[PDB]
């Protein structure tokens, strides 16, 4: 895996490859990494994906009866339930989460839940075995308040870096951006983001 | 006959009459009240002098959920101080579990089923108590009222115990003459008024006045009780309305 | 709480008699009068159905006689369901003891087995008791062929010749008149159907209203056959014996 | 809280009743009248859709109830208890057989776990009896066609031809006039139909009667093809046109 | 094992092997992998054989109750989910290897199964030893809107590659279709490309070879009458 | 005489304290009523605030159970709300185990036989209220199925439920028996709304403002409840023609 | 412990144990009866883990006296050694399983014949003519193989047993300590004082 | 009366009447007194015996260094409650290193008497209790209910013919609270207080017992020959 | 150390012409240690057939435990239980010990009492049906037993020419296996009549 969040003045976007391994073999070339566990609260997965896939679901069962009781929940709540997963069971869990929403009075918000189980709310996140490449490009491009296509281009040019890299990591780049005005997808394929 | 013996059974009428023997213990209770203000609550309630021997100002009977809830309660004082354990067992688990205070709607209904599932059953008796209680959340101010009987809804005023249609009635003068509303300073002058009024159903023995408030402007949305100075201005004012 | 609505199953009277247990054997009473000889050469089963209808299909039917194992079977009165409640947990302690000894289980250690768990709901447990009694039919290498019977108390006693449900007084009286201790097979079978044909509480004894079954080593030399008489084989063995 | 009425509601009265078994066949007996034949090459269960209100869609009620699909089942009396114990002997069909056989059970098998479960709720604690007399018409291969009733006692016993409920003693009086051992199951649909006429008061037709049969093999209703054994249900509910054109030739 | 499933224009089909081995030893040589969860829902299962069939049969059994108390037919997420549960829970320890398909209300569905419980969505897919064979073929020739004669064609071909190049497969393709609005077809032996070629010899002995010390008749009756 | 106290049948085959609980559903004394059109199913209710001190916007019989499927009441608040969490976490806990949104009839049914339960066991009670559901299902289209403390249930092209439901129904019935089909054949929600208030009107004899009233719509993919100038609206068009 | 030998002979079983116990370095006895009486004509031998034999043996013991009382009567040998298989048999798979040996020697009064049993830990039940357990059947078995015959008398069993022994003696590393020998007969059970 | 039979039952007019009844066994008690000042807390309590040949029942009991209570009542209840407390201010002292407060002392055993009187099975206790101690912020002096009701007071007495010492304690209020650094004057003040709850009996070196705690005093109990300085 | 391969043994089954043949050998062993020559492995439950190779305690208790559960089965049933339901329970009880399994190689044979058809089937130690038309192997020369069975077999073959075929092809596979051996035992089955034949074999 390679898996960013990254908000900017209208929101947030989620970003992501497509590919998951069983060792060099490439299992599934188009895979949707990307995760709705809310209608604006998303959450991108790496790790182990029967462990990420598991607790996706049952945030969501979460989420939904919190939805049927109390109302929408905030992004901050979706990523302590997340955390509760994962740090109650640290010892028999490999999953590395990034959970992003939106909200109309905090706006976009990002989340990154890495092994430990611990909670860090930061303006971007990346995870996956191929973020560990784009550290450098990701903190010397970053810059907070952008717009919706200059986002989608840092987020496109990381993940295309990492993929480059990382032999774990390819496929297509998925995202999913979060604003006000709804929930919108986006595929950019190989002869697309190689040639960058 | 022999349908009000037993808990959780219906009379022909489709009635549970212990749950209508509790209220009998809530009307015989000292009387407490709730006014909802601007940004927040005001919480009050008559505490009986049965002797001099009472210190003054420590038996204290609001109680404190979370650290934006206040609660009170005419009638059994053990049935009350009971639901409030229960109360601030289910705020923690809700802020352990989705990290944000609970909010009142929410803690409303926490307790409204707890007190309801002690009507389900012969082998529980039901709540000797009424419990006015809220506080600030995310949405603003709310108070609620709640019954033995599970059923509570939300309130701009609300009373309890044996002086309560007195107190009902001074309450539905200010919803009249306050449309706009009222101001959390002005809320606690006239929570003093009202149990003061109230207190001519239990005019044999004196009584201390005990107030509390969670405000937006006032308190940061925390529940605090009324001490000192600003205490003692609420009890000049509602000593002036006597006379 | 609760308490209010107890009937307190598992109580004595003033007298030292358990209520439950007395009016459980009230309850058998009116049950279908069920009849077990014992003779020298096999053990007779004979049990009356209870008031039946023409559109009962009959040759699928089975009311009164249940087989426990290869050795051994059993004549109800009462409550039929209360009764396959209990054959149920006999069946499978015959094959617990199978499985563990590798030998058929002795007739009265199945016996004890049932009736101390009729004992149990007269004890312990605030249950009503079963309102069944049972007569057992059976043969091992130890007594040879051996008639038990036991009912809502859970005591149970051992017979030559024995009635339960409707009508025992009667009915006990006229086999305790023909019964001899040199008895075979092919008399037993006789005095069985004379008794219920005297005892009923019906016009006349036909096939249809009759269960029927033997015990017997009328089998191909050393071993033991229990045979479940078919509607056709009550009808023939009612015309040999002379009722119809 | 905990359930604390851990006795038996259910005792024996002096005169060796037991009380709370017979009000519950009381409670049948005000339940509608329903029935079953025995063909000999099928079976036939029958019964009126009492419907509360005309508002109401008697079609999301089912009264006769699929159990396997060679099994069926129609009540008289207390419909929710009906409801919960299909649910149950659903289950048990598959739990305590089918996961161990491979197969589902036989006719007779069935029945006696449906009354074991009636059995229980006789004597467990701080439970009354279900209100209900089940008629369980089924087929097998190695006992043919079957059909059963079973009592809130738990006592089950086989028919060649029965009713239960409102007007049970006159309809059982009219089928044994014409039952016989030689019936097609198109001729035992005819007398069904004529023995539900008595008893119904107001519309009689396919959507005021609720009916089904134990028949032959519906590889249309398998949903697959490839496996020669298997050749499909025998139990099939009959449609509202299939009722009311046999209605015609009535 | 080679397993694998083709979605095509109007419903989804999935094909196997017939091989099932203990080691290097063929145990069944027309073994039966493809399954029935519901009439209209098929799984294929590679791995450990007895539980990818207790599996299937359990969710199976579920699902049939669930139809029954619902009034509604059975959907594939109902299965798929139902098995993902199973199998998270015992964390690989129960080794079924599934592609679940099957049409429903819904329309038409085709996933895979892992044995830790991870699941994925596929147009084209293939599971067991002979997955990578299988994989290559689908990878070659797979396009979008395939006919059903063409996804039969398809699916067949790519258990063929697994047969032929890898050891653990072997013997007949078995097929099923399964259509939108229409019964599913299950195509045992669709094709028998495996035939043993008649023996140089006969092997029938004669009558005596056979050296026996006792014979005696065994009593498979029960206990007689008289 | 205590086979009137707990659930044990009487001599006549009855069960008083059930017969109890459908008079307890009566005691707030509030009238609902449920119709579907072509793509919805539209539920209205009473509405009555007695005390000025109550905060109106609290006051409320109506649920949104899961996104799909909403519930009106009839019978006590706390008996109400004991139902309304129930069924959400059950139409929750369904999503999860089985992939799909649990459908209204399906919940209509485990809220029965829950219900059921109480009637056949002795130390649970049943609740004194009536459970009307409603969603515009994926296969069955608009829905109306409603539960009882019997344990009795059943689907409806539309129904009535309270003190005066007999005056409702019969006024339901007069209308269908024209139409001659099961719906009301409406392409928006808002003029179905319109036909629900005013039948209620005409078989009670009441007017309405927007205070009295309290509405519920069930859409595909969508239920929600109308505000009090959402009804306003409602009431304007009702009055122009 | 070591060495247990069963022999069946026309009229009677044979039981042969050795006397020595050994913890490690030192032979704290050398008179140890590796036998307990289940019934008047049932006798079971054994051999395994230190504590866990005679515990079982023990408990065996009192379980089949328990049915004698209750019944009246005395369970067969074939009875009783499908009684101790399975409780062998459910051992295996515990969370700390019995590991012990055994051989059951009796007279079933019934039959009228000898019968003797061997059934190892993992509750492997056989009857036989002669057993062993451990690798005294290693050492015993071609001469029991040669010499055995069914219809052999009680002094001659002793007398093949005792050309088992001087093999054991001669052959075997561990110095066993002799053997105590017990005969099972229709009279019942006897232990042969000098061998 | 058809409303008494069980702590679950409510009569028409909403009373307890097991609790009610427990609240009585209170009354046929032997007298106790509690006063405090602000450095002191004091206990007198009048012991009983059951004839001449017998000991008189002890009266007080100790729960830490800094707490304990007189009882009046069913002393095994007294028995039960007070090691009840002994926990509470141990569990307090071991895992928060912290003396429990006398104040949350009190809203414990509320809590524990309350579950008794809302469940089925079970009884009320029928005790009174007279809760003593110093804490951090100061002398303190409770009295407990088995109905739940816990209040701080100055002064009290509980148990037969306890209206006169609370009474004489009313009249003295003024005076008693002022005794600060003298633990004999305070003593005087509680034995003087029950005295005025006797009759025909007087106070002897068997009959009295005495306890106090305060500013540096661990609670300590007076018995025999070291009461007779009071009488 | 290997439980499947303490004690050894072979079963072995076959089709016919309207009838059935199932084989086995009589050796029990610890190991090197030959232990027993009558130990024999085919069960059988009315007309149901069944053999058990592997551990034998394993072999013993589950033959214990099928003759329990046909027992209650024929008892409800009022019938024998037939080959293709007994196979289903075999599976079924296997299986529930998923994760502390016998250590078995169980085969079943036998003829269906009302269709007459001749059936055979086998399984792992943990539940896995194989249902093969021609033969089933099982047992600690199972590789021998396939090679035998894989030329000797030819469908159709009548009740006397089949006994020859599974005899030689047990007998021969015995032999080149050092835990198997020490006698053997062939049943021939047809619809109604059982013949049980001991064979002459090499005793070491
Ligand atoms: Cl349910
Ligand atoms: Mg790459
Ligand atoms: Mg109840
Ligand atoms: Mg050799």
């Amino acid at each position: 895996t390679s898996i960013m969040a990254v908000t900017f003045k209208d929101g947030v976007i989620l970003g992501a490859d497509s590919r998951t391994t069983t060792g060099a073999y490439i299992a599934n070339r188009v895979t949707d990494k990307l995760t709705r566990v809310h209608d604006k609260i998303w959450c991108c997965r790496s790790g182990s994906a029967a462990d990420t896939q598991a607790i996706a679901d049952i945030v969501q069962y979460h989420l939904e009866l919190y939805t049927s009781q109390y109302g929408t929940p905030s992004t901050e709540t979706a990523a302590s339930v997340f955390k509760e997963l994962c740090y109650e069971n640290k010892d028999n869990l490999t999953a590395g989460i990034i959970v992003a929403g939106y909200d109309d009075k905090n706006k976009g918000e990002v989340y990154t839940i890495p092994l430990g189980g611990s909670v860090h709310k930061l303006p971007y996140a990346i995870a996956g075995s191929g973020s560990t490449f784009i550290y450098g490009y990701c903190d010397k491009n970053f810059r907070e308040n952008m717009s919706k296509e200059e986002t989608v281009d840092f987020i496109k040019h990381s993940l295309s870096q990492a993929i480059k890299w990382d032999g774990s990591s390819g496929g297509v780049i998925r995202m999913v951006v979060l604003t006000a005005a709804g929930v919108e997808r986006l595929i950019f394929y190989p002869d697309e983001y190689e040639q960058l | 006959t022999g349908y009000d013996l037993s808990n959780s059974v219906f009379s022909p009428d489709g009635r549970n009459f212990q749950v209508e023997y509790a209220v009998k213990a809530v009307e015989n209770g000292t009387t407490s009240i709730g006014i909802k203000c601007n940004d927040g609550v005001v919480f009050a309630v008559e505490k009986l002098i049965t002797s001099k021997l009472l210190v003054p100002q420590k038996n204290v009977k609001i109680q404190v959920v979370d650290r934006h809830i206040g609660c009170v309660y005419s009638g059994l004082i053990p049935d009350g101080r009971h639901l409030v354990n229960r109360g601030r067992e289910e705020a923690a688990s809700f802020k352990k579990l989705y990290k944000t205070p609970i909010p009142i709607p929410a803690f409303a209904d926490r307790l409204g089923q707890y007190v309801q599932a002690h009507t389900l059953y012969n082998s529980v008796r039901p709540f000797g108590v009424s419990t006015i209680f809220g506080g600030v959340d995310k949405n603003g101010a709310h108070l609620y009222m709640l019954e033995p009987s599970g059923s509570y809804w939300g309130y701009k005023g609300a009373a309890t115990g044996k002086g309560r249609q007195s107190a009902k009635a001074e309450l539905e003068k200010l919803v009249d003459h306050h449309p706009e509303g009222l101001s959390a300073r002005e809320a606690v002058k006239q929570a003093a008024k009202i149990i003061y009024l109230a207190h001519e159903d239990n005019k044999e023995k004196d009584f201390e006045l005990e107030i509390s408030w969670c405000s937006l402007s006032e308190t940061n949305g925390l529940h605090k009780f009324v001490k000192g100075d600003l205490l003692q201005e609420a009890i000049d004012f509602a000593q002036k309305e006597i006379n | 709480g609760s308490r209010r609505y107890d009937s307190r199953t598992t109580i004595f009277s003033p007298e030292g008699r358990l209520y439950q247990v007395e009016y459980a054997l009230e309850s058998i009473s009116h049950a279908g009068t069920a009849i077990g000889i014992m003779a020298s050469d096999g053990i007779v089963l004979a049990a009356e159905r209870k008031v039946t209808s023409t559109l009962l299909e009959q040759d699928t039917s089975t009311e009164k006689l249940y087989k426990l194992n290869d050795k051994i079977a059993v004549a109800v009165a009462g409550l039929t369901a209360d009764a396959e409640i209990l054959i149920n947990t006999a069946r499978i302690h015959a094959q617990n003891y199978l499985k563990t000894y590798n030998e058929d289980i002795p007739v009265e250690i199945l016996v004890r087995r049932l009736s101390d768990i009729k004992q149990g709901y007269t004890q312990h447990g605030g249950l009503r008791p079963f309102g069944v009694s049972f007569i057992y039919a059976g043969y091992d290498d130890r007594y040879g062929y051996q008639l038990y019977t036991s009912n809502p108390s859970g005591n149970y006693t051992g017979w030559k010749a024995i009635s339960v449900g409707a009508n025992t007084s009667a009915a006990q009286t006229l086999l305790q008149m023909d019964y001899k201790d040199d008895m075979k097979v092919d008399d037993a079978i006789e005095l069985a159907l004379k008794t219920l044909s005297k005892t009923t509480d019906s016009s006349a004894l036909t096939y249809d209203r009759l269960e029927f079954a033997t015990i017997r080593k009328g089998a191909n030399d050393g071993e033991v056959y229990q045979k479940i008489f078919k509607p056709q084989e009550i009808k023939d063995i009612l015309v040999k014996t002379g009722i119809t | 809280m905990t359930d604390r009425y851990s006795f038996s509601l259910t005792t024996f009265s002096p005169s060796g009743k037991l009380g709370q078994i017979d009000y519950a066949l009381t409670a049948v007996k005000q339940g509608v009248t329903s029935l079953g034949i025995k063909a000999t090459n099928g079976v036939v269960i029958a019964t009126e859709k009492k419907s509360s209100s005309p508002l109401a869609m008697s079609e999301t009620l089912s009264k006769v109830s699929l159990l396997t699909p060679d099994i069926g089942a129609v009540y008289s009396g207390m419909g929710p208890d009906y409801r919960v114990l299909v649910d149950k002997s659903r289950k048990v069909a598959h739990t305590s057989y089918k996961r161990i056989y491979g197969e589902y059970p036989p006719t007779k098998l069935l029945v006696s776990e449906v009354a074991k479960i009636m059995q229980e709720a006789t004597q467990s604690g701080g439970v009354r009896p279900f209100g209900v007399s089940l008629l369980i018409a089924g087929h097998d291969e190695f006992n043919g066609f079957s059909l059963y009733q079973v009592d809130p006692s738990g006592s089950y016993f086989p028919w060649k031809a029965t009713a239960i409920g409102k007007g049970s003693v006159a309809a059982k009086t009219f089928l044994e006039k014409r039952w016989n051992d030689e019936l097609e199951l198109e001729d035992a649909i005819h007398i069904a139909l004529l023995t539900l006429k008595e008893s119904v008061e107001g519309e009689f037709n396919g959507d005021t009667i609720e009916l089904a049969i134990i028949g032959d093999e519906n590889p249309d209703l398998l949903g697959y093809t490839g496996i020669p054994t298997d050749k499909g249900p025998r139990f099939r509910k009959l449609t509202s046109q299939e009722i009311n054109d046999r209605l015609e030739a009535l | 094992t080679t397993i694998v499933g083709v979605k095509f224009n109007n419903g989804v089909v999935i094909a196997a092997d017939t091989r099932s081995t203990q080691g290097p030893i063929v145990a069944d040589k027309n073994c039966a992998k493809l399954h029935r969860i519901s009439p209209k829902i098929w799984c294929a299962g590679a791995g450990t054989a007895a539980d990818t069939e207790a599996v299937t049969q359990l969710i199976g059994s579920n699902i049939e109750l669930h139809s029954l108390y619902t009034s509604r037919e059975p959907r594939v997420v109902s299965a798929l989910q139902m098995l993902k549960q199973h199998l998270f829970k015992y964390q690989g320890h129960i080794g079924a290897y599934l592609i679940v398909a099957g049409v429903d209300p819904t329309g038409s569905h085709l996933f895979s199964i892992h044995a830790d419980g991870s699941t994925d969505v596929g147009y084209y897919l293939s599971l067991g030893s002979g997955s990578l064979a299988a994989m290559a073929v689908l990878e070659s020739h797979w396009k979008q809107d395939l006919t059903k004669e063409e996804a039969i064609k398809l699916a067949s071909d790519a258990i063929q590659a697994g047969i032929w190049n890898d050891l653990g497969s072997g013997s007949n393709v078995d097929v099923c279709v399964m259509e939108i609005g229409k019964d599913a077809e299950y195509l045992r032996n669709y094709l028998t490309p495996n035939v043993r070629e008649e023996k140089q010899k006969s092997y029938k002995f004669p009558r005596g070879t056979t050296a026996v010390l006792k014979e005696s008749i065994v009593n498979i009756c029960d206990i007689q009458e008289e | 005489g205590y086979d009137r106290h707990i659930t044990i049948f009487s001599p006549e085959g009855r069960l008083y304290q059930v017969e109890y609980a459908f008079k307890a559903t009566n005691q707030t004394n509030i009238n609902s009523l449920a119709v579907r059109g072509k793509d919805c199913t539209v539920v209205i209710s009473q509405k009555k605030v007695p005390d000025k001190l109550l905060d109106p916007t609290t006051v409320s019989y109506i649920f949104c159970i899961s996104r799909t499927i909403g519930m009106v009441v009839n019978g006590p608040i706390p008996d109400a709300r004991n139902a309304a969490l129930r069924a959400k976490a059950e139409a929750a806990e369904f999503r999860y185990k089985y992939g799909y949104d649990m459908p209204c009839d399906v919940l209509a049914k485990r809220m029965a036989n829950l219900s059921q339960i109480y009637t056949q066991r002795a130390y649970m009670r049943p609740l004194g209220v009536i459970l009307t559901f409603v969603s515009v299902d994926e296969e069955l289209g608009p829905s109306i199925y409603k539960t009882d403390p019997a344990g009795y249930y059943v689907g409806y092209k539309a129904t009535a439920t309270g003190p005066k439901q007999q005056e409702i129904t019969t006024n339901l019935e007069n209308h269908f028996k024209k139409s001659k089909i099961d719906h009301i054949n409406e392409e928006s929600w808002e003029k179905v709304v319109e036909f629900a208030i005013t039948h209620m009107i005409d078989a009670l004899g009441t007017e309405f403002s927007k205070n009295d009233l309290e509405v519920g719509v069930a859409t595909k993919d969508k239920f929600f409840t109308l505000s009090a100038e959402n009804i306003e609206e409602r009431l304007v068009a009702i009055a122009e023609q | 412990m070591d060495i247990i030998l069963g022999i069946r002979v026309q009229d009677s079983v044979i039981l042969a144990s050795s006397k020595a116990v050994t913890r490690g370095i030192s032979v704290l006895k050398d008179s140890d009866d590796k036998t307990r009486q289940l019934s008047p004509h049932t006798l079971m031998s054994f051999a395994g883990e230190a504590g866990d034999t005679v515990q079982f043996a023990e408990y065996i013991q009192a379980n089949i006296q328990l049915y004698s009382i209750r019944e009246d009567y005395e369970l067969s040998p074939q009875a009783v050694s499908s009684f101790v298989r399975q409780e062998l048999a459910k051992s295996i798979r515990s969370r700390r399983p019995y590991q012990v040996n055994v051989l059951i020697g009796g007279y079933d009064k019934k039959k009228n014949k000898p019968e003797l049993y061997q059934i190892d830990y993992l509750g492997t039940k056989v009857e036989l003519p002669y057993g062993a357990h451990g690798y005294s059947g290693f050492y015993t078995f071609s001469l029991l193989d040669h010499h055995y015959r069914p219809d052999m008398t009680t002094e001659e069993g002793l007398d093949l047993l005792k050309l088992c022994v001087q093999e054991l003696e001669k052959r075997m590393p561990m110095d066993f300590k002799g053997v105590i020998v017990k005969i099972v007969d229709k009279d019942g059970i006897r232990q042969v004082d000098d061998f | 009366n058809n409303y008494d039979g069980d702590t679950v039952t409510f009569s028409p007019t909403g009373r307890l009447f097991q609790v009610e009844y427990a609240l009585e066994a209170i009354k046929q008690g032997s007298v106790t007194v509690g006063l405090r000042s602000n450095t002191h807390a004091v206990l007198v309590a009048l012991k009983r015996n059951a004839d001449e040949l017998s000991s008189y029942q002890k009266k007080i009991i100790k729960c830490d260094e800094h707490m304990g209570l007189s009882l009046a009542g069913l002393a095994p209840d007294a028995r039960v409650l007070s090691n009840y407390l002994r926990q509470q201010c141990n569990y307090s002292s071991l895992v928060f290193n912290r003396k429990l407060a006398v104040e949350r002392a009190g809203h414990l055993l509320c809590d524990k008497a309350q579950k008794n009187t809302q469940s089925y099975g079970g009884r009320p206790y029928g005790v009174g209790l007279l809760i003593i101690g110093y804490d951090k912020s100061g002398a303190h002096l409770l009295e407990f209910q088995p109905s739940g009701n816990v209040t701080e007071l100055y002064g009290t007495a509980i148990g037969a013919r306890s209206q006169g010492a609370k009474t004489y304690l009313e009249r003295t209020l003024d005076t008693f609270i002022k005794i600060d650094g003298n633990p004999d004057e305070l003593i005087k003040a509680g034995v003087e207080a029950i005295s005025q709850s006797l009759r025909d009996e007087s106070l002897t070196v068997d009959n009295l017992s005495i306890a106090i705690v305060g500013k540096d005093t661990p609670f300590t109990i007076y018995d025999g020959e070291a009461v007779a300085k009071y009488i | 150390s290997d439980p499947s391969s303490i004690n050894g043994g072979i079963v072995v089954a076959m089709t016919g012409k309207d009838c059935v043949a199932i084989a086995c050998d009589l050796r029990l062993g610890s190991q090197s240690l030959g232990v027993s020559n009558k130990f024999e492995k085919i069960f059988h439950y009315g007309h149901v057939f069944l053999g058990i190779t592997g551990l034998a305690t394993d072999v013993t208790t589950l033959n214990e435990m099928f003759r329990y559960k046909t027992n209650l089965y024929k008892l409800k049933e009022e019938r024998a239980i037939e080959p293709e339901t007994f196979t289903q329970l075999v599976s079924s009880s296997l299986y529930e010990r998923r994760f502390g399994p016998y250590f078995v190689g169980p085969v079943v044979a036998g003829i269906n009492s009302k269709s007459g058809k001749p059936f055979i089937a086998g399984f792992d130690l943990i539940g896995c049906i194989d249902e093969a038309k021609d033969f089933i192997v099982s047992g600690t020369a199972s590789d021998q037993l396939f090679g035998m069975c894989e030329s000797l077999y030819e469908p159709n073959l009548e009740p006397e020419d089949l006994f020859e075929t599974i005899s030689q092809a047990l007998l021969n596979a015995a032999d080149r296996d050092a835990l198997s051996g020490w006698g053997a035992v062939v049943y021939i089955i047809k619809k109604d009549e059982v013949v049980k034949r001991y064979l002459k074999m090499r005793q070491d």
